């Protein structure tokens, strides 16, 4: 069966060019029309354009001038080029058949001028560290990092129930994420609770006891 | 089956060909007329090992697979036999993909020769659409 | 460009119930309307093509109808694996365009959020920053309003929110709201309040703390 796979730089700086590759397997790149579709942050889909068998291309007018779609018959791949990007081009990019029957897993491309930055990890505990009631929730705030992602665990994974780790949000060019953990009052502060945050891009992993 | 002109026009309208990518219904009615006389079972052998099938005479070298054509690309990803059905669903879907290429309806020589630039609207005029 | 309007924006149902999703085109597009499903962490999947044509390999509970400017995607007896986003797309005119989508979510019993507020940590203050955090967990429905207040005044600037997807474990929703100020701003005020208004009560849930105490 035919399968598609997107690949390319996951980070592009403003004003520069975004390039993606779609590898076609199972069939020839010259045996179907191919296209690029992008999904912006709030479930907003945009059909960027497609390339048909004759080599002719159709580009979205909103993009017009900045976009180019090409293919390589010997490599069985087709490409997307998008010039002069801005943060507004941050999205999940997908390649798919014109018919829509086959789609690649999609790849995220972020437009930013930020540099790799390790996160600051802060403990979240009730004012005047005392519990109220039978249960207590503690938290961890991961602020100012780039790029995504980070892996957050509690007590090196030994504490995994009652946890809510939220999607990161962009704050002043950098990402911020938080995680809450809820335990019984007879658990904390009796037992130590520590937030473990790893950030691959910066080769850092820090621990924060609450 | 052999469609009546108006019967085919209504069918094509139901199948969304009227104004598809800027082509008024007349264009498709006129193209079907000259290509096969509205006959879904029309076929035609070519010098190569390819055959044209259906009401819109779609080629097996590029658009459909008949399992016996050299260099088949099967752009429409469909069995050529589906283009000979009394149900025009497959022929329309493939025609739409063909016309979605840069050369639009120019893929049909008969259309360029007998319909392109003419008052194609005359082909549906008189019909109750 | 043709505009496709899908409604309702969100639909909450119980598995086993049937549903109908709407998609309207700003211009007639005959039958050139397609339906896509997209689950979380997954790419879009074509369900119905050309308004009503079935796709071999797609479950029979999915069907489509309509023509011109009015279309409908029907799901007879929604199954547990059917929750997620549904988009319509037209191919009648270039550029092809997508509707805003309809989110199919799981219906369950209403649940009040558990609210917790947190002051800026000593560490962040030392670095000159001050984030006040409020967690609103395991509530239902998803609709909720969180208001921040400093010394009795509603505060909008500096607030960033994050929402989780409907919880795989209990079908509730959770939310995180953060108020970020500088250390100087934070130290100029006393009372910090996180207020949550939710369908479960006419009176908002209020969580707060004062710097002059505890």
């Amino acid at each position: 069966e035919v399968q598609l796979q997107e690949s390319g730089p996951s980070l592009v700086k403003p004003s520069q060019t975004l390039s993606l590759t779609c590898s076609v397997t199972g069939d020839s790149v010259t045996s179907d029309f191919w296209s690029w579709i992008r999904k912006f942050p709030g479930n907003k889909l945009e059909y960027m354009g497609y390339i048909s068998y004759s080599g002719s291309t159709y580009y979205h007018p909103s993009l017009k001038s900045r976009i180019s779609i090409t293919r390589d018959t010997s490599k069985n791949q087709y490409y997307l080029q998008l010039n002069s990007v801005t943060t507004e081009d941050t999205a999940t990019y997908y390649c798919a058949s014109w018919g829509g029957d086959v789609w690649g897993a999609g790849t995220t491309v972020t437009v930013s001028s930020a540099k790799t930055t390790a996160p600051s990890v802060y403990p979240l505990a009730p004012v005047c560290g005392d519990t109220t009631g039978s249960s207590v929730t503690l938290g961890c705030l991961v602020k100012g990092y780039f790029p995504e992602p980070v892996t957050l665990t509690w007590n090196s994974g030994s504490l995994s129930s009652g946890v809510h780790t939220f999607p990161a949000v962009l704050q002043s060019d950098l990402y911020t994420l938080s995680s809450s953990v809820t335990v019984t009052s007879s658990t904390w502060p009796s037992q130590s609770i520590t937030c473990n945050v790893a950030h691959p891009a910066s080769s850092t992993k820090v621990d924060k006891k609450i | 089956k052999v469609f009546g002109r108006c019967e085919l026009a209504a069918a094509m309208k139901r199948h969304g060909l009227d104004n598809y990518r800027g082509y008024s219904l007349g264009n498709w009615v006129c193209a079907a007329k000259f290509e096969s006389n509205f006959n879904t079972q029309a076929t035609n052998r070519n010098t190569d090992g390819s055959t044209d099938y259906g009401i819109l005479q779609i080629n097996s070298r590029w658009w459909c697979n008949d399992g016996r054509t050299p260099g088949s690309r099967n752009l429409c990803n469909i069995p050529c036999s589906a283009l000979l059905s009394s149900d025009i669903t497959a022929s329309v879907n493939c025609a739409k993909k063909i016309v979605s290429d840069g050369n639009g309806m120019n893929a049909w020589v008969a259309w360029r020769n007998r319909c392109k630039g003419t008052d194609v609207q005359a082909w549906i005029r008189g019909c109750r659409l | 460009d043709i505009v496709l309007t899908q409604s309702p924006a969100t639909l909450s149902v119980t598995p086993g119930d049937s549903v109908s999703l709407s998609c309207r085109a700003s211009q007639s597009i005959s039958n050139n309307l397609h339906w896509y499903q997209q689950k979380s962490h997954e790419s879009p999947r074509l369900l119905i093509k050309y308004a009503s044509q079935s796709i071999s390999g797609i479950p029979s509970r999915f069907s489509g109808s309509g023509s011109g400017t009015d279309f409908t995607l029907s799901i007879n007896s929604v199954e547990t694996e059917d929750f997620g986003m549904y988009f319509c797309q037209q191919s009648n005119s270039w550029p092809y365009t997508f509707g805003g989508g309809t989110k199919l979510e799981i219906k369950r019993a209403d649940a009040a959020p558990t609210v917790s507020i947190f002051p800026p940590s000593s560490e962040q203050l030392t670095s000159g920053g001050a984030s006040v955090v409020c967690f609103l967990n395991n509530f239902y429905p998803k609709d909720i309003n969180v208001k921040w207040k400093i010394d009795g005044s509603e505060r909008q600037n500096g607030v960033l929110n994050s929402w989780t997807d409907q919880d795989s474990k209990d079908s509730t929703y959770s939310m995180s709201s953060t108020l970020t100020l500088t250390k100087d701003e934070y130290e100029r005020h006393n009372s910090y309040t996180c207020e949550a208004t939710h369908k479960t009560s006419t009176s908002p849930i209020v969580k707060s703390f004062n710097r002059n105490e505890c």
